[PDB]
């Protein structure tokens, strides 16, 4: 009850089945050859500041048209 | 990169000021004299004079106040914004009209050696009624952006006294109409002047009689040899704001050096006209 009312969604859904046309906008990211060093990274690495250090892949979004 | 900095070296926080004092100091010396026998006393010749009169009360108003950039090469800016904006206003009025003149007297030279007879009150139609709507005129309507822009700010310890702008596009769009109208189109302009001078100078060679034209060739060519390094820094900051020449962060920041220095070395600029006079050249 807390997490319902703390943060609304902005979209409440209930389970049904609703046929719909989904376009698949492929986001792909080339990944480079994979190191095996060790890298004990603490706050205080120039690459968490900049928010451009090497984290997860950006997955495939999906735009979706439907009536209800 | 974790971040950005703003770092002036250390040999150019003693030797700016050198340079600002000592073209403080001629300019203002120059500038008097230049004024002092020629304003007050009537005493001009030529049509080139009154221009030459121009160029030096637009210098003194440049010279006069510019100890106040020697002061706050090194120390804190805590004078006040008027005095900021008006400074920045008149360093760019003085920026603009030198150029402006400078034209205006290669207009003159061609207007006399080609149209040597059928033009007198042409003469002092563009010497006398053309230069106060020609020159200060669009050298303040340009200058709206500086006067109402311009503030100090204290970023930090430090009191700044700089041109400061919303966002950096604005900065770019600034230094290419700057670029292009302080160097660009008088180029083009002063470059077809002078070839065209020189061309039908040509038909004329066996009376070369006069050749007064070499006081104005050297003006012109000392000052934009002082001011041509300033223009392409400009230009190498504009396009390293645009980031497609990115390389790094210290690279800028020499860039930023290389700005102070080249500044400082186009402020030379000013001592042209007083001691080519004394040197009668």
């Amino acid at each position: 009850n807390l997490f319902e009312t703390s943060i609304k969604p902005c979209v409440k859904l209930t389970p049904l089945c609703v046929a719909m046309n989904c376009t698949r906008n492929m986001t792909t990211s080339t990944g480079t050859t994979d190191t095996q060093n060790i890298t004990i990274i603490n706050d205080t690495s120039p690459c968490v500041r900049a928010d451009n250090c090497t984290g997860l892949k950006e997955e495939e979004m999906v735009d979706c048209q439907f009536n209800m | 990169e974790p971040c950005f900095r703003e770092e002036n070296a250390n040999f150019n926080k003693i030797f700016l000021p050198t340079i600002y004092s000592i073209i403080f100091l001629t300019g203002i010396v120059g500038n008097g004299l230049v004024i002092l026998v020629m304003g007050y006393q009537k005493k001009l010749r030529s049509m080139t004079d009154k221009y030459r009169l121009h160029l030096s009360v637009a210098d003194l108003l440049f010279v006069i106040t510019l100890p106040f950039w020697a002061v706050d090469a090194v120390a804190n800016w805590y004078f006040g914004n008027f005095l900021c904006k008006a400074v920045h206003v008149i360093y760019t009025v003085n920026l603009y009209s030198s150029v402006l003149i400078l034209a205006f007297i290669s207009l003159d030279r061609y207007l006399a050696i080609v149209h040597a007879t059928n033009s007198q009150r042409p003469r002092k139609l563009l010497a006398e009624k053309v230069v106060y709507v020609g020159v200060w005129i669009p050298a303040l309507l340009l200058t709206i952006p500086d006067f109402i822009f311009a503030n100090v700010s204290e970023a930090d310890d430090r009191y700044i006294c700089d041109r400061f702008y919303p966002n950096d596009l604005w900065v770019v769009v600034f230094q290419f109409q700057h670029i292009m109208v302080g160097l660009i189109l008088p180029g083009i302009v002063i470059l077809s002047c002078y070839c065209i001078i020189i061309s039908k100078l040509s038909h004329s060679k066996g009376h070369q009689k006069r050749k007064a034209l070499k006081t104005t060739v050297i003006l012109i060519l000392a000052f934009f040899a002082c001011w041509l390094p300033y223009y392409i820094g400009i230009s190498i900051d504009s396009f390293i704001l645009l980031e497609i020449i990115k390389q790094g962060c210290e690279f800028e920041n020499t860039v930023h050096k290389w700005i102070s220095i080249t500044e400082a070395l186009a402020f030379f600029h000013c001592c042209l006209n007083p001691i080519l006079y004394a040197f009668l050249g």
